[PDB]
RNA sequence: UAUAUAUAUAUAUAUAUAUAUAUAUAUAUAUAUAUAUA
């Protein structure tokens, strides 16, 4: 059914779309907390080590 | 999967839907003096166990971790191994596994 | 003696009868189905935390 | 149960058949409705000494603290107003005084009394103050009392005896027994506490007693003394312990509904007091449910179509809930602890807040507690003063605080100005708009159809109406001798007979009688104040034309009136699901007084000029509905005036601004009050009826697009909130009708906007309204609130106190009705209680207790003799009410929604089949020769020992009686009949069309002896319609009465042992249930808040079906051919007429002879019969053509789909051949599929395939029967 | 199987194969956009073999 | 609270009740 | 336009009457035992209004000023974009446009 | 699209094709003389391009 | 009838180097925006001017 | 006597909510001091 009724609004602009869609998904250090995390496992594992 | 493909629905500009599908579908002329009715059959066949349509965000979120989980066709979606090609619904079935 | 005593006996006894003079086992059976249905709703789309 | 024992025998006989013990009979059924009729009614209150209650609950002493009505009432200006003894100007309800001081005693029953006489006719002959003002105060105090369906007593008795013995269990695996108990309500002890105030001897006399006149009072001994409030307590007691027995609440929501009920009687003016505090319960349930940290569950997952216009919804799935989807609007809990600590009520909220908190995760339980809680808010039906009401709303004029300056208009065009091209902003906006619709209108050939034409003067033409008095007035005194009609017994107050008077008056002599005075109404409402109908006179509604016209072109043009087309109201039920959803942001909007908003000086004169302008491309000479063109003078031009013609429209608007610029004048002349009657005008808007939503609606939605598009954006701050604003539009962001509107936030990315946002975006919202003086009254709390619907998270919310048990408006001194009315009440009654989602076994059993009591009546001459009759309880199972327990059978098998008529019958005669066959065969001789569908066992004979008949036959009695003729009257008949049509058929080619069809037709079906005597819908019978109308709205004598009750026990004493011909045809299918059909939705989550696994059958009929309404190929019949008809005739009855003679095989001439019957031209009516074929017809509008229709019950399910392909007319492998309907099936499956839906939903349980099994006849001559009765009627 | 049914079903099946869908182009074009994007956000980075 | 017909089995909260009825009852 | 289309209509021998066509085409044999009538889908278009077709005189009176205004067919009455040659309804919309 | 049903079509189609109206001679001979008279008589004078 | 923005560039001529006259920032059209979009084309034309 | 299931109670751990106390920050009110103006 997916395969067979996809349809999208007549005249689309997908950059425009997808501009407004990802705005506030990238607003944030959410993205950089995982990097600082793997520094400090970086660090243990080798100390436990 | 769930949460990417959540996420994922939420941002698509694509939208589903099932009546484009069925009107083709009825618009089919036919003979009321037969005793089945492949239109009824298809259309009863063809919603889903529930009205659900979300297993295609699933198969998508899926790629992105195919090293983890893999997606398989339903086992109770297969036509019964007992039938023959001219039991209609067997073969529908058949047709919509192959898609 | 009683209505209740009957019921019991009906969803006891004739649990799997087919007798049209009763009703109550059938529809107790038809619920039966509509569980096994309810099984196969989750069973391909499970509950996350 | 030692009550039981104290129960009367036969009351214990009933209450034994009602808990399913044994199977009821017409003698135990009698015995128990006769005997309340004989026993006084404080017997009921002397139960309650049997029960051990066991709650904490107080009744203070504080309530016998009668304040002095002497002080509540004054007279000024020759008015008796209320005098509010808070300084707050609204305290204008009843106050709590003792009535006694005011009583006699009566005749008849000494003890109890009512008003001296005495001090009545002081009021009327001697207009004493203090006379007219104890009569006031009676009349009202007695009228609130009155607000009930019956006496309260009377439920409370159905209460007890259902609540006496618990219900046998059925066989189903879902059948819970009940949870909740007596002994533990605190609403019944708090009804036994309050009520030892009123007992001598152990008597306990009631506070009051209801009457058809009203309410009666017991005179207090010298020690004591009776406040009205407590009457008034003592029903919101019994309804609430009603209620939450239905419902299965906790004793603790009950114990705070008690203590809210009891705060509010303790002080003075009870109605007042409940009124302040209204919404605290919403706030603090509704309002604030997840605003925690472990919120989860799921949702439905909704999507609303592309052309968004068509409101087309698709379920497509579900949605984890998780914290990100909590609701972001503030909770409700500090304003409304705030508001109770004025009532020293805190302890209220704090219990409701901890209970709340038990709640973190959206599940049945969540929304079942919701609509528990929400249950509680009184459901009484506040009234007061009709004077103080008129006096206290129409006396509000809008504030603006940007007045348009007079600099702003053009010179004068004889009555109206237009404004100048300069002048900009939101008044520019609405003005353009009215003027390109007006436009619109001016060219447009859809009027000056003659057929046209008739509908709209049909269209002002009701039995209701008001005013006539002035209509008289104002002609006579111009002159004009207007025709009389007495002796034709009809009401001279019907718009009906206004508009006879008229029908031969030149239009253009009647001006001068629009500016004429208009009376007025008022109906009660639940929870708020009153509502008003002002009712315009026919001349008056013909003139205001133009604006409905324009409004309507406003409305189904632009936002296609967001749904005032009101086609099936159940299409917002999806809507505000949508907008209930998770990823969606809504917000309820409404404005605060649309009515006394809208007026002349700000926006009627813009409308009324840019209507003026808007119809200046026209020919300027072209009459409209006799309105000629006439000449008036232009001073746009200071240099050069002049004057020019102008069209019958730019006439009528010319009048219409005079008068809509001097106010409307309003004549009042309450009941209740004591020779007070006046008159006062007012800008407030009419607003009657649903011919005013139209204007509301399109200056709703107006203003709104003006307000997104324009204002907002040059105004607001947040950069963030203009990017979100743009891209927004009306027609697919919001929708309204009259003062009620919904907005809708586009979808924030997989995010929701900040609160900080919002509150900046409402704030300017307000200061917007503000502008032009509307008060737009928003909110935002993540719920849906719309036309008092109410849905969390896509789940309905049942508001069930706006449907109390016991309450029914009243909007008389007098019920003015006789009893066999009261059936129709019941049925009534049950039905809402399946509408909200009750626990349907105990509903069904209190039904019927109601139904037993109401079965029973009698009647008196006005001097001479009695009379009486009563119904079989088999007549209640045909007026739609399932059986609880049949011989043979097991209790509680028959779903409540059970099709009412033919349907149902043939649906439990074909269950309970088997078993009559099988034992009237044992208990019965055989009949003398063979039967159709019975062998030789003979049940007929059987079903007349159990009294079917006579139950089945007997509701097929008219129930109001009807008045009697006379032939100087019929003179005044013709008079009237031959004004009727004088004003109907203005023009001659329709009087000419409907002559030829009627001739043709009568020619056709003797010649061709298609039938004789068939009633077909045509014009000439119109009129007709109308003067049985006319007559019908008359208070009947007394002999139609008698002649009533004698028919009736005829009717029931005739010995009949056949049902209808199509019931008869009908027993003759076999129907079986197979499996259950697929789930439409997961069963976990809730739709329908009380439709649980607890409340079963609901939860699985809701369950396997969906709610959605969702017929992609069905349509549900809404094509009629016919889409343009007149007033009085039914569109039902025309299509079925025409599929009866297309399926009959009638000639074409056939069908143009009735096409043309209706007013439809010969090419028209060519065009429309070539339309007609068995093909493009739906299920439904194929089936019925013998009157084979879908319940009201089941217009909140998605029974397309069913209907269309599992209800299996003709499975190969089941059907026996016999039942091959073949080559007729075109017609014939429709009709076997509804039958087979019918006994589907019948019985209890989950929703089963339904098939034929088998025909007694072949299908083949069940058809050719079918088709005999089609041609006979 | 009867022509007739014979020939609806293949005439059903040809209509099916003429719908207009959106559905293959977006999974050629734009799905491997909203991916790649997501990739980034999920607290858990893509794991593909 | 609320109880299971054939096993007499009590629940604090309907979605157990639900979870139980469905999963527990089925020469 | 409109004061030229009234005057046009005011005097004129032509008088538009579709009883003719429709007599022509309810006259038209077909079996009943079809799901699908053309003639009902064609009737059920070329809806008479009631307005005595006042486009066609409307189209007639803007020639005379077609160098100010200019008549264009209304947007709604298109086949969707998204249909087939084999909906009949679109076949017939996009007949009418073409006469 | 079955047969029947096409046979169907282009038959209603044909009916159409053989219809004897008048409005095809009454625009190519008639009608222009009324435009004619009646552009001396409207207010406004024709505006052609 | 304000008009302080055009009183204020003209003000702000004399002290350039000291307060520098700037287009408001959320005047101008949304980069994501098309050129088919209405709205933003009058702003840039405004912006222009 | 033991095992298993269900219910209730008690103890311990973890999470969430509410209340109270203490600390820190911000706002409002009142008092006192100082400055300035009248
Ligand atoms: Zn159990």
């Amino acid at each position: 059914v997916a395969m067979l009724c996809g349809q999208t609004e007549t005249n689309l602009i997908p950059s425009h779309h997808y501009g407004k869609a990802f705005a506030p998904l990238f607003a944030s250090n959410a993205m950089f907390t995982r990097n600082q995390r793997a520094v400090i496992t970086r660090e243990a594992f080798v100390c436990a080590r | 999967v769930e949460a990417l493909s959540t996420l994922l629905r939420s941002v698509t500009p694509l939208v589903l839907d099932p009546t484009v599908l069925t009107n083709a579908i009825t618009t089919i002329s036919e003979s009321t003096t037969q005793t089945i009715s492949p239109i009824s059959e298809i259309l009863r066949l063809l919603q889903p166990m529930g009205n659900d349509y979300a297993a295609f965000w699933k198969c998508i979120a899926s790629w992105a971790y195919n090293g983890l989980v893999t997606t398989v066709l339903s086992e109770d979606a297969f036509p019964d191994s007992s039938q023959s090609i001219t039991h209609l619904p067997s073969m529908w079935k058949c047709l919509f596994l192959t898609l | 003696s009683t209505m209740s005593a009957l019921s019991e006996h009906l969803r006891s006894d004739h649990r799997d009868d087919a007798s049209t003079l009763l009703a109550t086992p059938m529809i107790n059976n038809a619920i039966r189905s509509f569980l096994t249905a309810w099984d196969g709703i989750r069973i391909l789309s499970p509950d996350v935390s | 149960e030692e009550l039981f024992n104290a129960l009367p025998q036969p009351l214990q006989q009933l209450s034994l058949a009602l808990a399913g013990e044994i199977p009821l009979t017409d003698h135990i059924f009698e015995q128990a409705a006769s005997t309340w009729h004989v026993q006084p009614r404080s017997l009921t209150y002397k139960l309650l000494d049997h029960i051990p209650f066991s709650t904490p609950v107080v009744v203070p002493p504080s309530i016998y603290h009668s304040l002095d009505w002497s002080k509540c009432f004054a007279v000024n200006q020759d008015r008796v107003e209320r005098v509010p003894t808070i300084d707050d100007p609204d305290d204008v309800y009843v106050p709590n005084s003792d009535i006694g001081p005011l009583l006699t005693s009566l005749h008849t029953i000494p003890d109890y009394g009512f008003l001296h006489p005495a001090i009545e006719n002081d009021a009327t002959t001697l207009r004493a103050e203090r006379a007219r003002c104890a009569s006031t105060f009676y009349k009202i105090a007695s009228s609130q009392a009155r607000q009930v369906k019956l006496d309260p007593i009377r439920m409370l008795g159905f209460l007890l005896l259902v609540q006496a013995r618990p219900r046998v269990p059925s066989g189903l695996v879902t059948d819970q027994p009940t949870r909740r108990d007596p002994t533990q309500s605190p609403a019944l002890h708090a009804i036994w506490q309050v009520m030892q105030y009123y007992k001598v001897a152990g008597v306990y006399y009631a506070p009051a007693l209801v009457v058809p006149s009203g309410a009666i009072w017991w005179i207090p001994p010298p020690g004591k003394r009776n406040v009205v409030s407590v009457q008034y307590l003592l029903t919101d007691l019994i309804n609430l312990a009603i209620l939450a027995h239905m419902t299965d609440m906790s004793p603790t929501l009950e114990l705070t509904g008690v203590l809210m009920y009891l705060r509010a009687a303790s002080s003075h003016s009870h109605a007042y007091t409940l009124l302040q505090m209204k919404s605290v319960f919403p706030a603090l349930s509704l309002r604030s449910m997840y605003r925690n940290k472990g919120f989860g569950g799921k949702a439905p997952a909704i999507e609303w179509t592309e052309p968004r216009s068509k409101y087309k919804f698709r379920w497509t799935g579900v949605t984890q809930l998780h914290d990100g989807l909590r609701p972001r609007s503030p909770s409700m809990d500090v304003p409304t602890l705030e508001v109770l600590t004025k009532y020293e009520l805190v302890d209220i909220g704090h219990i409701i807040i901890r209970e709340r908190n038990a709640h973190p995760r959206h599940n049945h339980d969540s929304v079942r507690f919701v609509r528990d809680v929400m249950a509680l808010t009184s459901g009484m039906y506040l009234v007061r003063q009709p004077t103080m009401s008129v006096l206290r709303e129409y006396s509000q004029v809008p504030d603006i605080k940007d007045p348009i300056p007079p600099s702003a208009w053009t010179g004068p065009i004889g009555n109206v100005r237009y404004l100048l091209p300069s002048v900009q902003g939101p008044a520019r906006h609405l003005y353009d708009t009215w003027r390109a619709a007006a436009r619109q209108i001016a060219q447009d050939p859809q009027w000056h159809d003659p057929l046209n034409q008739a509908i709209m003067r049909a269209q002002y033409v009701t039995a209701r109406g008001g005013s006539s008095a002035s209509l008289k007035f104002a002609l006579k005194v111009t002159g004009i001798v207007l025709p009389e009609y007495d002796d034709s017994k009809v009401k001279k107050s019907s718009k009906i007979y206004q508009a006879a008077q008229i029908a031969r008056i030149a239009f253009m002599l009647l001006i001068a009688a629009i500016h004429a005075e208009v009376t007025m109404g008022i109906r009660n409402q639940v929870q708020r104040r009153a509502r008003s109908i002002m009712p315009l006179n026919v001349i008056q509604q013909a003139i205001s034309a133009p604006h409905t016209l324009v409004a309507n072109y406003i409305n189904k043009h632009m936002n296609l009136s967001t749904t005032s087309g009101s086609v099936v109201t159940d299409k917002v039920i999806p809507l505000i699901l949508y907008a209930s959803t998770p990823p969606n942001t809504v917000v309820n909007v409404d404005i605060k007084a649309c009515d006394a908003s809208i007026t002349y000086n700000y926006f009627l004169s813009v409308i009324c000029g840019a209507m003026h302008e808007g119809f200046e491309v026209g020919n300027a000479d072209a009459a409209f509905m006799g309105v000629p063109s006439t000449i008036v003078s232009d001073r746009r031009s200071s240099v050069a005036p002049y004057s020019r013609p102008i069209s019958g429209l730019q006439t009528m608007v010319q009048h219409l601004a005079d008068l809509y610029a001097a106010g409307f004048r309003y004549s009042v002349s309450d009941a209740f009050s004591s020779g007070n009657k006046f008159s006062f005008p007012t800008s407030t808007f009419p607003s009657g009826s649903t011919a005013t939503s139209t204007e509301h609606t399109a200056n709703n939605s107006t203003m709104m697009e003006y307000f997104l598009n324009v204002h907002a954006p040059s105004h607001v701050k947040s950069a963030s909130l203009k990017r979100i604003l743009t891209d927004m539009t009306i027609q697919r962001n919001y929708v309204c009708q009259g003062d009620d509107g919904i907005l809708l936030l586009p979808h924030e990315a997989a995010s929701k906007i900040s609160a900080d946002d919002m509150n900046e975006l409402l704030t300017c919202l307000r200061d917007y309204g503000q502008l032009f003086g509307w008060n737009y009254d928003i909110d935002w709390s993540d719920t849906a609130e719309y036309l008092k619907l109410y849905a969390l998270m896509g789940c309905r919310i049942p508001n069930t106190s706006r449907h109390p048990p016991v309450g029914k408006e009243y909007a008389a001194p007098q019920t003015d009705e006789i009893w066999p009315s009261l059936i129709d009440i019941v049925i009534g009654h049950h039905l809402n209680g399946v509408t909200d989602v009750l626990n349907w076994r105990e509903w069904l059993r209190f039904s019927w207790a109601f139904a037993c009591y109401s079965s029973r009546g009698g009647y008196t001459n006005p001097k001479g003799q009695s009379f009486s009759a009563q119904y079989p309880w088999w007549t209640f199972v045909y007026l739609g009410i399932p059986p609880i327990l049949l011989p043979g059978q097991t209790p509680f098998i028959h779903s409540c929604y059970m099709p009412p008529g033919d349907q149902g019958m043939f649906s439990i005669l074909n269950g309970w089949r088997d078993w009559l066959i099988s034992h009237a065969s044992t208990t019965l001789p055989p009949l003398r020769h063979n039967h159709p569908v019975w062998g030789l066992s003979d049940v007929p004979s059987l079903l007349s020992q159990f009294g079917v008949y006579a139950g089945y036959h007997a509701a097929q009695h008219y129930r109001r009686p009807k008045p009697a003729p006379e032939t100087a009257s019929s003179d005044s008949i013709n008079q009237i009949t031959s004004d009727l049509t004088e004003y109907l058929f203005y023009d001659s080619a329709l009087k000419a069309r409907v002559m030829k069809g009627r001739y043709n037709w009568e020619r056709l079906s003797s010649s061709l002896s298609l039938n004789v005597g068939s009633r077909v819908p045509s014009l000439f019978d119109v009129p007709g319609k109308w003067v049985a109308a006319g007559r019908d709205a008359e208070k009947p004598p007394p002999s139609s009465v008698e002649d009533m009750f004698t028919s009736l026990n005829r009717c029931i004493r005739r010995p009949t042992h056949s049902f209808s011909r199509l019931l008869e045809l009908y027993l003759r299918v076999h129907v079986t249930l197979g499996e259950s059909i697929p789930l439409a939705i997961d069963p976990d989550v809730p739709q329908v808040a009380g439709a649980d696994p607890a409340n079963d059958d609901h939860w699985f009929k809701y369950t396997c079906l969906g709610d959605i309404p969702s017929a992609t190929r069905n349509y549900f019949g809404e094509s009629l051919f016919v889409g343009r008809v007149v007033s009085g005739l039914d569109v039902e009855a025309v299509d079925a007429t025409l599929l009866r003679l297309k399926i009959l095989g009638a000639p074409p001439e056939a069908f143009i002879a009735v096409l043309n019957g209706i007013g439809m031209s010969d090419s028209e009516a060519h065009q429309i019969a070539g339309r007609i074929s068995l093909a493009n017809a739906q299920l439904v509008q194929i089936a019925r053509v013998v009157h084979l229709s879908i319940p009201s019950s089941w217009m909140t399910l998605n029974t397309g789909p069913y209907i269309h392909h599992h209800a299996y007319d003709f499975k190969p492998g089941i059907t026996q051949p016999s039942a091959k309907s073949r080559d007729k099936s075109i017609w014939m499956s429709p009709i076997l599929k509804l039958l087979c839906t019918s006994y589907a939903m019948t019985v209890a349980g989950p929703v089963r395939t339904s098939i034929v099994t088998e025909i007694d006849g072949s299908a083949a001559a069940l058809s050719g029967n079918l088709r005999v009765w089609m041609r006979d009627v | 199987v009867n022509d007739l049914t014979r020939r609806t079903m293949t005439g059903v099946m040809t209509a099916m194969r003429q719908v207009k869908t959106m559905t293959p182009f977006y999974i050629q074009h734009m799905c491997p956009t909203e991916l790649s994007v997501l990739a980034s956000v999920t607290v858990t980075p893509p794991f593909q073999v | 609270s609320y109880v299971c017909n054939v096993c007499n089995a009590r629940f604090s909260t309907m979605s157990a009740l639900s979870e139980h009825l469905r999963s527990d009852h089925r020469s």
